[PDB]
C-alpha cells in the first residue's frame, strides 16, 4: 500500500501547486 | 530542444547540494553551468530548482519504501506510474523531480549511492518516452517558466 499511498500524496501536493496553466476554452 | 538530461542533472546536483554532497561524486556526465542567466535554459533550471523546494516545503507541512538497490526500479517506476496515470501537469512533474531527487539524497545517505547515476537515467528516460509529448503541446518548458519562474 505505500507506493499508492506515496503516489497520491505526491500528486495531492502535485495538484496543490499546479493548476497554473490558462485553460483557453 | 530543451535537453531533459540537463535539467535532471541540474535539479539533483541542487538537491545533492543542498545536503552536502557533489553530483560529480557519482557521475561523470557534466552540466553545462556556464551559460547565461539571461537563457532560456538557465531560466527553466532556476524555475524548476524553486518549484522543488517549494513543493517540499508543502510536502513536508502536509504528510517506510525503504528503497534497496534491488527494489529501486520497480518502486520509482511504480509511484511515478500511479503519479502521472490519470493526467500530466506541471506540477505533478515537479513532484516528479522532488520523488527523484529525494531519492538520491536517501541513497547516498544509505550507502547506495550506485543508485544516484540509475535513478538520473530512469528519471531522464522517463522524461524522453513518457512526459515529452505532453510537455511539447502544452507550450514546452519555456510556459513552465512562465508558470513558475
Amino acid at each position: 500500500e505505500i507506493i499508492h499511498k506515496l503516489a497520491m500524496q505526491l500528486r495531492h501536493i502535485g495538484d496543490n501547486i499546479d493548476h497554473r496553466m490558462v485553460r483557453e476554452d | 530542444s530543451q535537453s531533459n538530461r540537463e535539467l535532471v542533472v541540474d535539479f539533483l546536483s541542487y538537491k545533492l547540494s543542498q545536503k552536502g554532497y557533489s553530483w560529480s561524486q557519482f557521475s561523470d556526465v557534466e552540466e553545462n553551468r556556464t551559460e547565461a542567466p539571461e537563457e532560456t535554459e538557465s531560466a527553466v533550471k532556476q524555475a524548476l530548482r524553486e518549484a522543488g523546494d517549494e513543493f517540499e516545503l508543502r510536502y513536508r507541512r502536509a504528510f517506510q519504501l525503504h528503497i534497496t538497490p534491488g527494489t529501486a526500479y520497480q518502486s520509482f517506476e511504480q509511484v511515478v506510474n500511479e503519479l502521472f496515470r490519470d493526467g500530466v501537469n506541471w506540477g505533478r512533474i515537479v513532484a516528479f523531480f522532488s520523488f527523484g531527487g529525494a531519492l538520491c539524497v536517501e541513497s547516498v545517505d544509505k550507502e547506495m549511492q550506485v543508485l544516484v547515476s540509475r535513478i538520473a537515467s530512469w528519471m531522464a528516460t522517463y522524461l524522453n518516452d513518457h512526459l515529452e509529448p505532453w510537455i511539447q503541446e502544452n507550450g514546452g518548458w519555456d510556459t513552465f517558466v512562465d508558470l513558475y519562474g
